[PDB]
């Protein structure tokens, strides 16, 4: 996070380079953040 | 009340025509127009970086659907079939029958996601928060038979987005 | 007093004699009712609201304050809509539509709910 | 002459030309014709709320007031006071939401393609409004007989605060690239030039008459809801053409500012639809816990509620134009009829009128300026 | 009283007929037209055989209105047909070339199904 | 629980498997049958019965609104356990 | 809200306006993702008395359309009085 | 000629002595309100929803009991008549339990739809509900009867259509018990019949349990072929499925009823 | 007052009243019924042949002033001989004001068209002839607006079946895109949801 | 009274080529005119005042993939609504169907006597309450 970026740019994800076996280090996708997190980086809650 | 938008008579004095005539001649009110997409240029970017950036939702969000249980494992939906009758796009079939234990329970629950408006009507309508419109919104298929849930489908979406169904419907439930 | 510049209408001309034209088409129109069968009554009321516009006509030469009275709009509006009564009498001549009901509708015709 | 086939919402025009000039044009319509009207006529009157956000699906939340009017009326029943300043507030935010896209889209037609990005991130940013009230950024359903679904989330009215304080700075940067831009007032002065008779009698409704100096809007002429309890200026053109008609537009969008700040200030307290469980769904809290509050739920959302029989036409003032439904009640749960009257309908039966002795290219202003979309032309 | 019916065009059917010929020289005469504009696959043999089959059909009709109505109905299909309104897709669904020939005997429809 | 036909298909909670010459087991060659291996009939069977002393018992599945409608369990029957009609949940009476 | 002073100045000469005062960008003005529960009123409805629904009916109260002439000296009307003119608006009257 | 004239809102009707104010309404096209009246069991006058007010008199009559007098004036629609039935309705809701979603009768149910035309529109019953004991009556007809309004249908029913004396009621004011006291089961050749009268979901059928909600059947008129009454019966489907069968009325070959087998 | 009842508006409904007797009189030939409903509406009723005399009237007479035609459609209400309901809806800016006017038609009568009178009725008779099947004599240009070509039938009927007789598919021997006979995967489900018991007296229709 | 010129047509109104209805659903299908019966779970009567028109049912087959209920009957759901009998049977003869009309049904008037629960010496009377 860095709060003084304008919202909408105030959260990212850098992805993980493999998850469940797949090599992700080129091939992100955005299924890949679980439900967990996908609370927080959708600006859903201000709560990680 | 009302005001006039295009009602003005241009003056006539000397000093107003060649205004007007160097307005013409010399371009003024074009280059003005340059000066304020040059503003833009230098100024930062609305774009946010997906998919490592996503915009942002709320509580409220309507997206993948899902069928949830209590805490102790059991399905909430009991075969009331009050989703299928709201339903305006006639999205939703439901077959039921007495489970072995001769409880309530469906054993057809498909959702066309084909013909669904994700409208919410569904989750208005069950009255034990069965069937919900979870925050999943980036569920795009390769084929049309990917889009048609069964009840397997639907389960395994509520197994898979409880921990954040849950936050959301505890978030929004005394709007509702 | 001051000619108006425009009427804002699009397509309305600004009419220079007002108080001429209107009295011109509301003597033209009672011309015409007197066509019609006096116990008609478009003939009755269209004669009505004809004279009580063409005496206010003839009781006022301001124009901004002739509008006032008429109340039905600019000056140049209530041309037009004397200039559409004429044009609805001749035509109101051509019809008849005065004589009895031409025929009653079948039993249930306007019953709603069926 | 040459007739050609123009076109591939999408449309297929049939013009006839002699050349540059245009002699006639024969707009070809149903394209988009879904039987929209056909449908309603097998749903509930709350399954066929959510398709009067799908006929002109720029002005969502103003296509649900009119039918929330118009069932609201047949029933005879009237959403509380909080309910209609809500209505109001998003009546409005939704004229902006449609007044940026006729006007930037318009202007994109025409060659100017920065202005369309400019204020599709204020689009975006009232997109976040229908979102956070309803769920749904585009089709809401938010409005509906009897009041609003929910009520506002907290913190939402600050935000709409924000955004309107910052949006009159908006409309100046679009001003300042086409009001007085001289290739833009060539597009647009003396073209589809419409007297006010014509306009009347060709039914046309909204800017389209206003344009042409007729003064008249259905929010100060027959109120609804709460639009007698705000303060506005109707903008009336002069000229009558397509760049009079633009700076009303341009200049109902400050109005709409004007409006919206009242709303925000004016918002009373208390319940968002009408305290009549036999037309408004009960709380979800006591649909749990009280026997009446769960026949009703049950019977309203599979049943639904009988509307008594009659026939009404409703209108409202909506962005492009008088957007009005004739509504025939059976005493059923379901409408017998629904004719939907779309303002863009007569607008576009009237371009062959507004295009005679126009170059071709002025028959894009002219649909611009009509500010037509065809799923409300379709239906 | 009761018979008494306003007329669309005809007063009575020797006038409807001839409303009929009329359409059905027009259409006759565009058949090689449609063919070639359209660049249909069918011959002017087929086409003219396909105007007679659908004329045929309503040859039992006795009221004048009703074929008033249905010369209104091919006066359009023949304007969009000069016009080009219409598409290859469109002519071309008069002869039903992708469906089956659906069985005509007792025997044949036994065996398919239950609709008679 | 999940249990497997003599076939290698799993059975759903509903008791659905296709026969061994059923052409519509095609559908799952080079993919799978999606099936939910949390059956519910088995969970709700975890559950301990909860100890009431008093004739009449109230559920609302837990959560107040969150819930289900509360409804009202006798539990005069001592020879079975009074079930929630929404959740399955069970309910005893103290001895008496 | 980043951006050097030198380019603050140049934005707002070339656009003759003080962008930095309205930004099209929203910052930490904006409300929290995370607000307190609310507790929402109830209608004029809930009341344990004298709020029989008869008296509030308002469907019920509907009736089916007045035949004012049915086929199975006096002055004349119109729908309703002439519509009052308009008046300017003393906000602005001229654009 | 010994007919005597009655008003119905003010309209006249001729009506036979001895006909009920309920039966004088039905001559009018107005049908009284009811859950313990049906015209095929005897009067019972018990669960209140027929009262009806008479012009000139302070006290509201049970239309379903009440032999119509000459020259009364019956008022189906004043403000006594209307509060009489929201009296009713809240009484009659108020112990009753919130199983419409897992309920058979749910979207056909006499309970619901007199709640949603004549009753009041939310509940003022802060106190707790009571709940009764399942009786086990055999394998046609579920009994949950939580559900029971203590109309007495079944009672009369068993009694006077198919002459057995084995359903009554045990207890006595609000513990007041439909039932039949020992465990005994209902086994007549008219057993299921029990399942129609009964206008709540105390009374289902354990074979169609949970199956189906009565909008989306389609219904088919047809004859019973089980025997050789010719029972007319509605033949319930959906989605290409038969998914019960209903009793259709004649009044010269069946009446309402049907047979268990025909069921 | 009620808060959950709609006010009303006595003063209007005592003028509309009163300018629907100024219509009975001022063209007796054709009006056959004239009503006010509760929420202030009124309707005129007339014989199809009054269409262009009523009409010009409620235009041009200076008490009416209905200088535009809000809307034009139709009802179909197959149990009456008349199936076709023609109503017309008009507005009047000098008198803020709204009437409605209706008449009937069958499948074979046709109506005189009312674009002499209202231009807007082009377009707007181009989709009761498209959608219902009814004509209209002395249209300029007559013909479906918002059906395929060739279509067939009349889908507003209420007899026309929801999902209509064909439907269109691409096939790859032809080339092209094909009618054929209507199947459905899944069928319309139709629901009976009316409830058997009454629910507004004040409508009751006599036996 | 019509100042219109009017003919005369002596044949029965027959609409069959002016509807677009394919030859196959005017000949081989059979509408039902008839009266709803009472839905016999509930003792309203307010959906049997109407007459209605069906027509007969025809296959409805199990999706292959879904398994949910196919049809080729364009009329599965039409279901037309009628104030009198011979309205029903004047749109289905110009409409070229082929039709049953079954009568209306109404409940027979009884006699209904609370007194008869209390018979000194008849069979009516209950043996409880
Ligand atoms: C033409 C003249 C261009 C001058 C270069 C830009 C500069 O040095 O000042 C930018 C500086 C910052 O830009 P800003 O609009 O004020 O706002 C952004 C923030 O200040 C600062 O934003 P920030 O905090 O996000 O800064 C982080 C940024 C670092 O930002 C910078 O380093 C500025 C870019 C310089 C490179 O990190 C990067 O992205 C660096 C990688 C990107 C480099 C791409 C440009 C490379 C030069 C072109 C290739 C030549 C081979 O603006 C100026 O002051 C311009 C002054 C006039 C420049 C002419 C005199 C030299
Ligand atoms: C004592 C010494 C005497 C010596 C001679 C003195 C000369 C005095 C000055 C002469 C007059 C000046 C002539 C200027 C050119 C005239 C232009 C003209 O015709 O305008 C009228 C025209 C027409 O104007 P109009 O549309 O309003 O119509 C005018 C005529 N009526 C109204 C009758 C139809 O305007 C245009 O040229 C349109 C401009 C479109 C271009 C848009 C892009 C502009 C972006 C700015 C680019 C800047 C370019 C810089 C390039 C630098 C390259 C190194
Ligand atoms: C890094 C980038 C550094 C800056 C690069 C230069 C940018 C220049 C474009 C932005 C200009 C700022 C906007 C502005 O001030 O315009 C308002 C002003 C005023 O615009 P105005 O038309 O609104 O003024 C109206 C009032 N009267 C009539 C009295 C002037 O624009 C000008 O004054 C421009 C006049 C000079 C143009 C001469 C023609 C071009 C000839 C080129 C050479 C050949
Ligand atoms: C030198 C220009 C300034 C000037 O003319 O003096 C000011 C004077 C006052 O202006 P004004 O309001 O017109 O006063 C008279 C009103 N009856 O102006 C006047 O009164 C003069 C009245 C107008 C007559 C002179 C205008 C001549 C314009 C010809 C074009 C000149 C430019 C040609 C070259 C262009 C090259 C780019
Ligand atoms: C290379 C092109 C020149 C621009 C880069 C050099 C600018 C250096 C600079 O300091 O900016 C100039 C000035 C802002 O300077 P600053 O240090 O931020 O202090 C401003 C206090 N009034 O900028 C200004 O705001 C003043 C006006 C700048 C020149 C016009
Ligand atoms: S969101 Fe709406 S359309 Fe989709 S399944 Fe739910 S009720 Fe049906
Ligand atoms: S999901 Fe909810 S509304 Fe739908 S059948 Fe299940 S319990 Fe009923
Ligand atoms: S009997 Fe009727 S009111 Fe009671 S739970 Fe069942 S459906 Fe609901
Ligand atoms: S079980 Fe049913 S029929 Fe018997 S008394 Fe109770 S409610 Fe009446
Ligand atoms: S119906 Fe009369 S008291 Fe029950
Ligand atoms: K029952
Ligand atoms: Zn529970």
């Amino acid at each position: 996070e860095d709060n003084k970026q304008f919202f909408g740019r105030h959260r990212w994800v850098i992805y993980t380079t493999e998850m469940n076996g797949k090599n992700t280090f080129w091939d992100v996708d955005g299924s890949m953040v679980p439900p967990e997190w996908h609370r927080w980086l959708h600006c859903m809650t201000d709560d990680p | 009340t009302y005001k006039y938008v295009n009602l003005r008579e241009p003056s006539m004095d000397m000093k107003s025509v060649t205004d007007r005539a160097a307005q013409t001649l010399l371009w003024t009110e074009l280059i003005r127009g340059l000066g304020m997409t040059l503003s833009y240029l230098f100024r930062e970017p609305a774009t946010i970086n997906y998919p490592f950036e996503k915009g942002p939702l709320s509580p409220r969000f309507r997206g993948e659907h899902a069928l949830r249980r209590y805490p102790s494992g059991e399905e909430r939906c009991i075969a009331c079939k009050l989703c299928e009758a709201v339903c305006p796009a006639q999205a939703i079939t439901i077959e039921a029958e007495p489970r072995a234990d001769g409880s309530r329970r469906t054993t057809r629950y498909d959702i066309d996601m084909t013909k669904c408006i994700y409208c919410g009507f569904c989750q208005e309508a069950c009255p034990v928060d069965a069937i919900v419109e979870g925050p999943n919104f980036e569920f795009s298929t390769e084929t049309h038979e990917e889009l048609l849930y069964n009840k397997e489908k639907l389960l395994n979406n509520g197994d898979k987005w409880e921990a954040e169904i849950a936050a959301n419907i505890q978030a929004d439930y005394l709007y509702r | 007093g001051l000619l108006k510049k425009t009427t804002g209408l699009v397509g309305l001309a600004v009419c220079e004699t007002p108080h001429e034209r209107l009295k011109i088409l509301y003597t033209k129109i009672l011309d015409v009712l007197g066509h019609i069968p006096k116990n008609a009554a478009y003939r009755k009321y269209t004669e009505q609201i004809t004279n009580e516009k063409l005496s206010m006509v003839k009781a006022e030469p301001d124009v901004k304050k002739l509008e006032e009275r008429l109340q039905g709009g600019q000056i140049e509006e209530v041309i037009l809509q004397a200039e559409n009564e004429l044009s609805l009498a001749r035509k109101m001549i051509q019809w008849k539509p005065w004589e009895p009901l031409v025929e009653e509708p079948p039993a249930s015709q306007w019953k709603w709910p069926i | 002459n040459l007739t050609l086939n123009f076109g591939p919402g999408v449309l297929r025009l049939v013009m006839e030309l002699s050349g540059e000039m245009v002699r006639k044009c024969d707009p070809h319509i149903g394209l988009l014709h879904r039987g929209t009207e056909k449908l309603i006529e097998y749903k509930t009157y709350l399954q066929a709320l959510p398709y009067f956000d799908r006929l002109d699906y720029v002005s969502m939340m103003c296509n649900e007031q009119a039918y929330s009017l118009a069932v609201e009326k047949l029933l005879n029943i009237r959403p509380p006071p909080r309910a209609q300043w809500i209505r109001v507030l998003f009546g409005e935010i939704t004229r902006l939401l449609n007044h940026i896209m006729a006007v930037t889209t318009h202007a994109l037609d025409i060659g100017a393609m920065t202005p369309f990005f400019w204020m599709f991130e204020e689009r975006e940013k009232m997109f976040e409004f229908y979102e956070r009230v309803s769920g749904a950024r585009m089709h809401a359903a938010y409005v509906r007989p009897g009041g609003v679904h929910q009520d506002l989330p907290l913190g939402l009215m600050d935000d709409i605060y924000e955004f309107s304080k910052n949006f009159s700075l908006r409309i100046d940067e679009l001003e300042e690239m086409l009001t007085n831009n001289r290739i833009w007032r060539n597009r647009t002065v003396d073209i589809g030039i419409v007297t006010a008779e014509d306009a009347l009698n060709y039914g046309f409704s909204g800017v389209m008459l206003r344009g042409s100096g007729i003064q008249w809007d259905l929010r100060k002429t027959q109120p609804y809801d709460v639009y007698d309890q705000v303060e506005f200026d109707v903008p009336i053109g002069s000229r009558g053409d397509c760049y009079d008609r633009y700076l009303c537009r341009v200049e109902e969008m400050r109005q709409s500012i004007r409006i919206i700040s009242q709303c925000l200030n004016k918002m009373p307290p208390g319940e968002i639809k009408v305290d009549d469980a036999k037309v408004s769904p009960p709380k979800r809290a006591e649909m749990k816990t009280s026997m009446e509050s769960l026949i009703h739920h049950f019977k309203l959302y599979t049943e639904g509620y009988q509307v008594p029989p009659g026939a009404t036409y409703t209108a409202i003032e909506a962005p492009k134009g008088e957007f009005g439904v004739y509504l025939v009640s059976d005493g059923s749960s379901r409408p017998y009829r629904c004719k939907i009257k779309a303002p863009g309908f007569a607008h576009l039966a009237g371009l062959d009128k507004m295009s005679k002795g126009h170059m071709l290219a002025d028959v894009v202003a002219i649909i611009g300026t009509q500010d037509i979309v065809f799923g409300e032309v379709d239906r | 009283a009761s018979t008494s019916v306003k007329p669309i065009f005809s007063r009575d059917m020797n006038e409807a007929k001839r409303r009929v010929r009329e359409l059905y020289r027009a259409w006759y005469r565009e058949v090689p037209n449609t063919v070639h504009l359209f660049q249909l696959d069918i011959s002017v043999k087929q086409g003219r055989d396909k105007v007679r089959e659908m004329f045929k059909k309503n040859a039992h009709i006795t009221d004048p209105r009703v074929v008033d109505l249905l010369v209104i109905k091919g006066k359009m299909e023949l304007e969009e047909t000069i016009k080009v309104w219409k598409q290859r897709t469109h002519v071309m669904r008069f002869f039903h070339e992708t469906e089956a020939p659906r069985p005509k005997d007792f025997l044949s429809k036994f065996y398919v199904g239950h609709d008679p | 629980g999940v249990r497997t036909s003599p076939t290698g298909e799993k059975v759903t909670h509903t008791g659905q498997v296709y026969d061994d010459g059923d052409y519509r087991k095609v559908r799952f060659v080079g993919r799978q049958k999606e099936v939910n291996e949390n059956f519910a009939i088995d969970l709700i069977a975890e559950q301990p019965v909860s100890q009431v002393g008093s004739r009449v018992i109230s559920c609302d599945g837990g959560g107040g609104a969150l819930g289900h409608p509360r409804v009202y369990i006798n539990l005069d029957k001592e020879t079975k356990t009074g079930t929630c009609g929404y959740c399955g949940l069970q309910f005893r009476q103290q001895h008496h | 809200a980043s951006a050097t002073r030198f380019i603050q100045w140049l934005r707002n000469w070339a656009s003759g306006r003080d962008l930095q005062a309205k930004l099209q960008l929203r910052y930490q003005e904006i409300s929290k993702r995370t607000q307190p529960p609310p507790k929402l009123p109830v209608g004029p409805s809930h009341k344990l008395s004298n709020n029989y629904y008869c008296t509030r009916d308002g469907r019920r109260e509907a009736m089916p359309p007045s035949i004012v002439m049915s086929s199975q000296e006096k002055k004349a009307v119109s729908p309703a009085p002439p519509i009052k003119r308009w008046e300017l608006s003393q906000d602005e009257p001229y654009l | 000629s010994n007919l005597i004239e009655v008003f119905v809102d003010g309209q006249s009707v001729m009506v036979e002595p001895g006909t009920t104010v309920l039966q004088a309404c039905e001559k009018v096209g107005m049908q009284i309100p009811r859950f313990c009246y049906h015209e095929r069991l005897s009067v019972a006058g018990n669960c209140r929803m027929c009262l009806v007010e008479i012009e000139k008199a302070p006290k509201v009559v049970a239309a379903c009991a009440m032999p119509v007098m000459k020259g009364w004036n019956i008022l189906t629609n004043s403000e006594k008549t209307k509060k009489a039935r929201e009296g009713v309705m809240e009484f009659l809701l108020a112990n009753h339990p919130l199983d419409c979603p897992i309920c058979d009768q749910g979207g056909e149910c006499d309970l619901q739809d007199q709640s949603m035309m004549f009753g009041s529109d939310r509940s003022r019953f802060l106190e707790g509900k009571r709940a009764v004991e399942d009786k086990n009556i055999g394998p046609l007809v579920k009994t949950i009867m939580t559900r029971c309004i203590q109309c007495t249908r079944c009672i009369r029913f068993a009694s006077e259509i198919a002459g057995v004396d084995d359903l009554g009621t045990t207890g006595r004011g609000n513990d007041m018990q439909v039932g039949t006291y020992i465990e005994k089961m209902f086994m007549s050749e008219l057993s299921g019949n029990i399942i129609d009268i009964c206008p709540v979901g105390a009374l289902t059928s354990k074979p169609y349990a949970f199956t189906a909600r009565p909008w989306e059947t389609r219904k088919t008129e047809s004859i019973d072929v089980m025997d050789a009454v010719g029972s007319n019966i509605v033949v319930s489907t959906r989605t290409g499925e038969v998914m019960r069968i209903l009793p259709r009325m004649h009044e010269d070959i069946n009446e309402e009823w049907i047979s268990d087998k025909t069921r | 007052t009620r808060p959950t009842v709609r006010p009303r508006n006595d003063v209007a409904h005592k003028q509309l009243s009163a300018f629907g007797e100024y219509v009975a009189e001022i063209l007796p030939k054709y009006v056959q019924q004239v009503q006010v409903s509760c929420f202030n509406e009124l309707e005129i009723c007339i014989h199809p042949d009054g269409v262009i005399p009523v009409l010009t009237f409620l235009r041009d007479h200076s008490n009416a002033q209905f200088k535009s035609l809000a809307d034009l459609t139709a009802v179909d209400i197959p149990t009456r001989q008349n199936r076709f309901e023609i109503v017309y809806n008009l507005l009047s800016l000098r008198f803020n004001s709204r009437i409605r006017v209706k008449t009937y038609t069958d499948e074979l009568t046709p109506i005189e068209s009312s674009v002499p009178v209202y231009k807007a009725a082009n377009w707007y008779e181009r989709e009761i002839w498209d959608m219902f099947g009814v004509f209209f004599a002395n249209h300029p240009d007559l013909r479906r607006i918002l059906t395929d070509y060739g279509f067939e039938g009349h889908p507003f009927r209420k007899d026309f079946p929801l999902s209509g007789y064909v439907e269109l598919r691409y096939d790859d021997e032809v080339k092209r895109v094909v009618a054929e006979p209507v199947e459905l995967a899944q069928e319309f489900r139709k629901f009976d949801l009316n409830s058997p018991w009454e629910a507004f007296p004040a409508y009751r229709q006599p036996p | 009274t019509r100042d219109t010129q009017l003919i005369t047509v002596d044949e029965k109104l027959d609409i069959t080529t002016i509807t677009g209805v394919p030859e196959e659903h005017i000949k081989t299908r059979k509408a039902r005119i008839f009266v709803p019966a009472r839905n016999n779970m509930q003792s309203g009567v307010n959906n049997t005042k109407k007459w209605k028109m069906e027509f007969d049912t025809r296959e409805r087959w199990e999706n292959p993939l879904m398994g949910w209920a196919s049809t080729a009957d364009p009329l599965s759901n039409l279901v037309l609504t009628f104030s009198t009998k011979e309205d029903a049977v004047a749109f289905a003869e110009k409409n070229g169907w082929s039709y049953d009309v079954e009568e209306r049904k109404v409940p027979k008037p009884k006699s209904k006597s609370y007194g008869a629960n209390f018979s000194w010496n008849k069979r009516t009377r209950v043996s409880t309450k």
